[PDB]
């Protein structure tokens, strides 16, 4: 079984977004009132599953063939590739990367999407993988497009991908959203806002990757992940 | 000061997490392997329980598109991090709230107990993290069960927590469904009754 | 019929991209070698068709409904609108302006495109439409990915779409390229840097006007064509 | 000095042209009413031609993917702006090369002479733009007749052309096509015989 | 035999001279002046020899005895050293690096070479040497000195070295030139010129590196080499 | 976008190139071991051929200082990478034009054939890199053989270079010297009859 | 991305509001022409209606200085935009609450049904912009009639409220005032039963 023998860097919540950021409306209603109770770390937080022999798939991680009714998807062919590690720079091998998104006009294959854009019948919008023993990762996908959705009166949100990593805890654990170089729509949205700190934003903006490219086939992405610094124990209980 | 890599931030799982991490309820077809809500094969050793919960906002109104991740120490109190659906036992899972009643599910077994880093016995708990459209960085909770008072008074986790009161807003209700053993753990986000959530 | 009234700003050739830019590869032997000759305006190149009477099709500006084939098309929907104005900022009535792109895939409905992302069964990527009496075009249509091109051994268009105007005569009459705010490919492009000066280049990016939108249904972008300065004669002959 | 706002600068045309100006051509479906290569009904006044060529690049290949728009004055020496498809004439007319043998045709009459700003007759031309690929903004030029040769001498147009030798690029040669009166007329884009291109 | 497993990043021809820099005469009439046709990486591009098993002698990397006729050659005693690494930052192990330059007074060791200067008999100015497990090279050599050579009427090389380079393939392979820090003659050269961009130039200094010198004995410099980037093939033929 | 590190920039190999890579041809005496021209002993299987050529610059003289390295597969269609002076065949060697005729050769194996990475066959070919004074960077090129008329027809390579007249610039003339099957492949730099050159 | 001018940005009413806009009610004389809170003369054609309410802060207490403007439908559906003292109906009105009792009252018609710009029917309303001092920028509501059940379970901009218990909030409720047919109104900006205010 697990054992605790390590500790994580303590999470920056003025980094993270918090929890109410009324200019995304949802939130006004779903963020504690309460402040969080801080609690130190035991082997309850510091452990977490490990998903090596979890069977994927052939195409987990390919999304122009794991919904497959006849042909290919339609839209921007991309690979999204990056790079797991801790806030130590240490690479996070063997773990979990789970990513979903809507299609190439930004309708989501989920029953309560009722935009008025068409589903694509060859694009279903998840994939998975694990990081290999370097830390990393690579979907093959199609891009995005931007989903307008019911905040303000006239609100989209940019081409985006959502992301969730595992890491080695449960204490790492994160879901997150990339987002892509120069879209115009990233310094206008309430969601991406939500993160005060613009340098923080910075982090989840995803890089045209020229060298990772397929030449007369597909584009390619880099987006790196860093999770909470993982260190040994030192002079506990001493 | 020493200055690290910053984490990458958080933000919102959406109301469509379903399609990546609960492939069922976004009303599409499955893979050959998911993380779900079985923690345990009928098989394995320890109290068989079920759990079930509501997700409830600030103004008293069911959280509809609820996305929960568990971890849980098995009936010996060892963590099983070894993923693995051929396993009796695992101790993470994943579950969601119906879209129609608002109500998550899990199987699993009751914990046994684990001690603290300095030793202390915590009282039998689940790990919980919440997630959905509206939640900007995951929610962390714990749910203990009504049937350790004993076990629950000593533990110093829920003694960390100031106010008295607030420490029942962890306690699991146990029931019955169908003859079976049940535990009802509800979460307030907001407002009366509102559930403590941790930082650590 | 058309008569010689007027002279038109003389063309800046170094604000246009020259005849032989080699990094695009094939301007090297399609350039000629020898000087333009100057020539003084006559009535032949300062008249030229106005498009008043031609008759247009109810979708003939409208490539989410002018290619159906039983469905919408696939991608993100835009509005591309804008004004065309000369020099001297006048406006544009009445002017022919014509419009054609790949689809959200990149690819192109041409028996010559053979690249392997799939065509749409609901697009075709045509439109035309004329200029308002103030000068306005719009059209409404899915914007265009990225194409790849046998021209150095990873080149990739950025998202365009062609245009071309007619304006009040054949000397006025432009095609070029509309480019999309912020895409990373822009900078890269041996097509697009054909144009030596970057302030040009600057003028070839359609803007996201969220003004234009329609929320829950369509994006919109902004991109404003000038022809060249129209003047009357004076002291001519004399 | 005076700095007017910079005109819109010009791209290539590109291989696809075909796609939005010449929708045949790209195999594509066309609308009902389409700008292309029939200047003249039947039944116009003035001498009925067929115009032909082809085009050439540098090293001497054909340029199978060009566009050509045309602007001519009627047999009266009069230029028709009012397009229309119902004229009997209409100034205005597309054309383009076939990929497979690389000619473009026009079916049109002979214009008309027209006098220049200073009031001194140019010789019977056709006005044309040529695009394609790789050709960044398009060539402007003119196709003159062999069988003008008196007036083509006078032309105060050909005459800004310095060299002699360089007015014979832009004569087309009557022939014959299907007992019909027809002019060729090549372009040589570049290198020896290279068509003259002017700015206006 | 060698496989097709990887994949290299696409040369950027504005970094590199362009095959005409008409400055330096000789390149007007041997420059291409059709475009090159860009060709997909296939297993002739992507392997290349391994020079691991081929024979040097005791003094291959030693040019101050690799031509001994009875002294010492005449000049500046300097260690010539750096690492080899490729555009992601690995090393380029085992790789052969060939090296040759002219004496202490800027005459060659050729037949063709009728500069003034004489010919120091203790020297011939040929090395080679392959990079160790960890992609580092060392020579040891007499400092070049400049060369006057019949271009313009007054031109003169700034003090070189000639470098070629191996790496893991023929894509790689490449020839290059040394100059060393602070050379007045740097700025001057039209061969140096034939690189556009001053940043790449920069990239071709050796630095003083006093680091590596032996005291009482020789000086050092130090040339770090990058080749292409190397990755691995993904999602091709799918 | 993503940056690497920027490759180290190119510079000519200069005209004494050959006193660092053909040390014969510098005046010079040679070491123990040399990477020269012959890539098979005697004993190599396959069909032993000899190739020969000059290369010419844009005024049609010879470049008498030019310097070639080439890679070809075993008759087998196979790369031979570990490069040992013992072996019976290498697939890598040097060669370099003589000062006086300005002339290279090679003593090789014909090549087998080889796929490309989408599993079409290509034509047999000798992949050249071409080094000299004023060639800023080196030049890439292949070499096919005449007697391979209809493989090359249907190389995949060779179907990329637009103009087919383009194509005759890469395809070596089967000869016989001294009674043993020869090819020539002349290389012309720039001008009529350009050799087609590759970027990969 | 294209920004225009920017809009003039809004400030409090503030508390003498009614000087400017409610002349009477600021214990002033009275000019002429006043736009009030009479929509409909006697004679009007529809279901002539009082409506009353009164304002409440987040505290639960009232709100005494309230203004008030109404846009609505005539008996029709249609809106009258051309306002006129001797109309026998405006599709506008004002109206303040009393500083004593903190009510508000308006003269109406019941508006006829107006379809969105889908073509879906809503359910009858009045359009509400409320203001006073410590309102920064004025809040839209609309009153709906608890007499319409039916069509207001089917209104699609109530079916905009994600909460069906918040679309209760905005239906007035049905009761008779000296023998006339009356609606009442209350608004409360704050807390429990929190009126929907709406952007747009
Ligand atoms: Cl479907
Ligand atoms: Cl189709
Ligand atoms: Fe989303
Ligand atoms: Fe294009
Ligand atoms: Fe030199
Ligand atoms: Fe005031």
């Amino acid at each position: 079984p697990a054992q605790d023998n390590s500790r994580f860097v303590i999470r920056d919540r003025n980094w993270h977004p918090k929890a109410l950021t009324p200019d995304y409306k949802t939130s006004i209603a779903r963020s504690p009132r309460q402040a969080l109770v801080s609690i130190p770390q035991s082997i309850s937080e510091t452990t977490g599953p490990n998903f090596s022999h979890l069977g994927f798939g052939a195409h987990d991680h390919d999304l122009l063939l794991n919904f497959n009714n006849g042909g290919l998807p339609i839209g921007e062919r991309i690979i999204v590739a990056g790079r797991v590690v801790d806030q130590y720079g240490k690479p996070v091998p063997n773990t979990l990367v789970e990513m979903w998104q809507a299609n190439a006009g930004g309708r989501y294959r989920h029953k309560n999407d009722r935009y008025l854009a068409p589903l694509d019948p060859n694009f279903g919008g998840v994939g998975r993988c694990l990081t290999d023993s370097d830390g990393y990762y690579s979907f093959r996908t199609i891009k995005p497009g931007p989903h307008p959705w019911r905040n303000g009166p006239n609100d989209w949100r940019p081409a985006h991908i959502y992301f969730g990593i595992s890491g080695p805890s449960i204490a790492t654990k994160l879901i997150t959203q990339l987002y892509f170089e120069g879209d115009p729509l990233i310094p206008m949205c309430p969601i991406v806002k939500s993160i005060a700190n613009p340098e923080a934003v910075q982090q989840l903006i995803a890089k045209l990757d020229m060298n990772n490219a397929n030449p007369m086939d597909c584009l390619a992405y880099r987006f790196d992940i860093v999770l909470r610094g993982q260190r040994k124990t030192h002079f506990e209980n001493c | 000061p020493i200055e690290l890599l910053p984490e990458t931030p958080s933000q919102t799982a959406g109301p469509y997490v379903h399609i990546g991490l609960a492939l069922e309820a976004a009303g599409n077809p499955t893979r050959d392997q998911e993380i779900w809500n079985r923690l345990a094969k009928p098989d394995a050793p320890g109290e068989h329980i079920l759990l079930l919960g509501q997700v409830y906002d600030g103004n008293g109104h069911l959280v509809r598109d609820s996305f929960l991740e568990v971890w849980q120490a098995d009936a010996n109190g060892e963590y099983q991090d070894a993923y693995n659906l051929e396993n009796a036992f695992n101790s993470f899972g994943r579950t969601a709230t119906t879209f129609d009643a608002g109500e998550w599910t899990l199987h699993t077994v009751k914990p046994g107990v684990v001690n603290n880093a300095a030793g202390v016995p915590m009282a039998p708990h689940i790990n919980i993290s919440l997630f959905a459209r509206g939640i900007n960085i995951h929610l962390h909770t714990r749910l203990y069960f009504d049937d350790e008072a004993q076990a629950n008074a000593k533990c110093p986790v829920l003694n960390l927590i100031e106010q008295p009161q607030r420490r029942e807003t962890l306690i699991a209700k146990r029931c019955e469904v169908d003859g079976k053993t049940a535990y009802r753990f509800d979460i307030r986000i907001q407002g009366e009754g509102e559930t403590v959530f941790f930082d650590f």
